[PDB]
């Protein structure tokens, strides 16, 4: 039979302390079976729903999530890491071959209006913006190796990210 | 204002005087400002050197300009844990924020050092006025915290002024206060002097006269 | 609180008060982004505008940040009197343009009072020694103070900052330390002082010995 697999609701596995995230189940249900099997780590989460939903994260729901069917072999696994704090780095992965466009958006908490933000490439902020957006880029540079990040006003204050690791 | 920022807090070390004389009381306090009247309640969490400390008091007060709430928390410090170094860390929760805010805070470090205290009279040609000025310089001390006040015969002398300390070109601190009195006074050969408690005397405290 | 943001700094105290020097007025504005490299500025005196001012761009450091000055000489007794050095800061960045205005600190004009205090017995039991400058009574804080043993400057002093009193005036203290010998032998040194309500804007007192 076929392996089921899960989807995030958005793209995004990496969040913030009130992000709301969705995990999408994909495969095929039965005649008389329209029901789904939810698994976070070993746990198995009592929803039937081919839809789990996550309204406001703790960092307790990160983990691994499997979904399943009765015509859908069991999922591999998905991580959901949940941060916690003012900014967040966010990327659908940061393993980059060679060639390849790079999306990185600076999530604040509860979408909190973050001014004068600015990506930062190695204590050296590749780019500013007088508002928060997002930043872009093509293919490689072979150098890209760079621990990033971003900063910004959250009101008055300054917060900071964690700094992430694009290679 | 715009305050999607939260709250924000401000800690503050206790003052020279107290630390410096047992009968006193050093208090360290922390700061909360910008609390919210949709989350106003605040939860405050006190540490020496990591150990838990559960005898701190607080008091909610507001502000007209801003309308916001002004939450306050006071510690009592040991004479000794705030001379030996001993971090005091204050740690505020509130709903407005991601997670708490943790200040740090504990006297500065660095060989303490014996303040030189000089007394300066009058410059010849104050004489000219109706009030002349009387000074005392204190040099060469470490930490910065330092306490110095002005007597007459046996009690204060209101009238004197202190210049915050400067730092040094050896790396120490030095200092003003200026006393002024009225000319009489002076020539009257009254008797005046500065008292200066500092953190490396040999009883927190010493005292140098001046008079002609 | 978005867009870039304007800096309007004063003119040097020792600028305003010398003729033989240039005192001018600056306005500073950070966070300049490469999409609209361009800011144009509006000097204002008192109400009535100006037009001399001068610029250049400077985007740098640690930034994706264009930085912008625009440097406004001023006339000495402009300033002295004070004037109201307005600023407009013009960007798109910014919803209607930014103005801030600067000027001599208000409140009446009061002459410094200058005396020398030589170092007390009790420090020249010590290698190095103190000579001590008391500057009392001006208004406003704005001064100038310095040392020379001879017509060079000296090095080895301090100065406090000038600290508001009772009186409702300004004095402050400058420290010059020198070697008890030179002290001793029986040298000359002066802290001059200068200030908007000194004769020539200026005036220096000299310590000695006996
Ligand atoms: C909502 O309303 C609040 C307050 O209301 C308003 O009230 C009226 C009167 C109005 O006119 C304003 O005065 C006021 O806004 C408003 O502001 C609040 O936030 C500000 C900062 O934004 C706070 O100010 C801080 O003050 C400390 C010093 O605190 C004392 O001294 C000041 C000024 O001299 C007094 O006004 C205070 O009363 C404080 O009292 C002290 O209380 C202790 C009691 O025992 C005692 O120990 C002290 O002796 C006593 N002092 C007195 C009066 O004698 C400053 O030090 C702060 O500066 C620091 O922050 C900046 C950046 O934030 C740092 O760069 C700077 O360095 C200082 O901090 C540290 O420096 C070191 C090294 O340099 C670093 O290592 C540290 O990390 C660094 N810290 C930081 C943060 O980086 C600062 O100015 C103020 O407490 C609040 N107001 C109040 C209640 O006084 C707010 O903006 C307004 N907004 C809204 C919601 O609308
Ligand atoms: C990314 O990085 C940007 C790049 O800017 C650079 O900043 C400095 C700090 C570097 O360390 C790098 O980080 C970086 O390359 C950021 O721009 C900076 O942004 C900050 C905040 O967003 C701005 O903050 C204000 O800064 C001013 C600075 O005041 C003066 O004094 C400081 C003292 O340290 C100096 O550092 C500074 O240069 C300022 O003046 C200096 O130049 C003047 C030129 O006019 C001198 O005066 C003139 O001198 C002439 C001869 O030299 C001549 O005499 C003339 O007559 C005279 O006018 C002046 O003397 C000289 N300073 C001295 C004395 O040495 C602060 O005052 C201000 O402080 C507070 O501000 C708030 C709000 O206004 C207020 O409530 C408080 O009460 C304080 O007043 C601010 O902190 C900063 O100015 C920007 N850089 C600059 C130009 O310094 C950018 O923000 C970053 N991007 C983001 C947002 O992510």
């Amino acid at each position: 039979l076929p392996k089921a697999v899960v989807f995030l609701e958005p793209q995004w596995y990496s969040v913030l302390e009130k992000d709301s995230v969705t995990l999408k189940c994909q495969g095929a249900y039965s005649p008389e079976d329209n029901s789904t099997q939810w698994f976070h780590n070993e746990s198995l989460i009592s929803s039937q729903a081919s839809s789990y939903f996550i309204d406001a994260a703790t960092v307790n729901d990160s983990g691994e999530y499997r979904c399943q069917t009765n015509l859908s072999t069991l999922s591999d696994p998905v991580q959901l890491e949940v941060h916690i704090g003012w900014l967040l780095l966010q990327a659908p992965r940061w393993v980059f071959k060679e060639e390849d466009p790079i999306h990185l958006r600076c999530h604040s908490w509860k979408n909190t209006a973050l001014h004068k933000v600015t990506y930062l490439q190695n204590g050296k902020d590749r780019k500013y913006f007088h508002h928060n957006s997002d930043f872009h880029i093509p293919k490689a540079t072979l150098k890209d190796s760079g621990s990033y990040f971003c900063r910004g006003l959250v009101g008055s204050k300054n917060v900071s990210s964690e700094t992430v690791n694009i290679t | 204002p715009e305050l999607l920022g939260g709250p924000s807090v401000f800690l503050f070390p206790p003052k020279p005087k107290d630390t410096l004389m047992i009968s006193r009381t050093p208090e360290v306090t922390c700061v909360v400002v910008d609390v919210s009247h949709e989350d106003p309640e605040v939860k405050f969490n006190w540490y020496v050197d990591g150990v838990e400390v559960h005898n701190a008091k607080t008091k909610p007060r507001e502000e007209q300009y801003n309308s916001t709430y002004r939450v306050v928390s006071v510690l009592t410090v040991l004479h000794q844990d705030w001379l030996n170094g001993k971090e005091y860390k204050c740690k505020v929760s509130n709903k407005a924020l991601p997670a708490p805010i943790e200040k740090t805070i504990s006297k500065a470090k660095g060989q303490p050092r014996e303040p030189q205290v000089y007394t300066l009279p009058p410059s010849r040609e104050e004489m000219t006025k109706n009030q002349v000025s009387l000074t005392c310089l204190v040099k060469g001390f470490y930490p910065s915290d330092i306490a110095v006040e002005w007597e007459s015969n046996g009690q204060p002398e209101n009238n004197y002024k202190t210049t915050p300390p400067v730092l040094d070109s050896d790396g120490s601190f030095f200092l003003y206060s200026k006393l002024t009195v009225d000319k009489s006074r002076w020539q009257q050969g009254n008797v005046f002097s500065c008292s200066v408690m500092h953190e490396a005397l040999h009883n927190h405290y010493t005292q140098k006269s001046l008079s002609l």
